[PDB]
């Protein structure tokens, strides 16, 4: 299928590219320190008018 | 330093309005539980109002409910005391004061310690 013939004529031929393929998936960040104050706005003990 | 400055005092007969202002300079304004406390001529001290943090007020006097109004303004740094259907009664020094713990910073949010106060007004009410 390389030469796009039938027969094929004595030799050494290169046809194709010998590949590994990945195995999982990796994410990485440091570790996280600032967490939005959120709780203060939801868990408020008492809202303004 | 801290500055606790209000303004607003002078002599209005009664049936009248006054809106009385603090201004705050020395801290951040948002973390701190505002307070109004009168102070009657030659009497004892008596709580009046409060804003916490979030500029959600805490209730008024019992004696005092239904006249006053409190308001807050983080932006300006300023907090102001409508008051409304003055009374010859109605004369008295008045302090705005701080809290001391700061919100998040230890169960629920801290309203007490008022521990800077500053110099009063001389509101007074007269025919």
């Amino acid at each position: 299928c390389t030469l796009k013939s039938f027969t094929v004529e004595k030799g050494i031929y290169q046809t194709s590219n010998f590949r590994v393929q990945p195995t999982e998936s990796i994410v990485r960040f440091p570790n996280i320190t600032n967490l939005c104050p959120f709780d203060e706005v939801f868990n408020a003990t008492r809202f303004a008018s | 330093q801290v500055q606790l400055l209000e303004s607003g005092g002078g002599l209005v007969q009664p049936g009248r309005s006054l809106r009385l202002s603090c201004a705050a300079s020395g801290f951040t304004f948002d973390d701190y539980a505002m307070h109004w406390v009168r102070q009657a001529p030659g009497k004892g001290l008596e709580w009046v109002s409060g804003v916490s943090w979030n500029s959600g007020t805490i209730g008024y006097a019992d004696s005092v409910k239904g006249r006053f109004t409190i308001s807050r303004d983080n932006a300006k740094n300023s907090l102001y005391l409508h008051m409304r259907s003055l009374r010859a009664e109605d004369t008295a020094l008045y302090y705005c004061a701080k809290a001391v713990e700061m919100v998040r910073g230890l169960g629920a949010d801290p309203e007490y310690g008022m521990d800077v106060w500053g110099q009063g007004t001389t509101v007074t009410v007269s025919s």
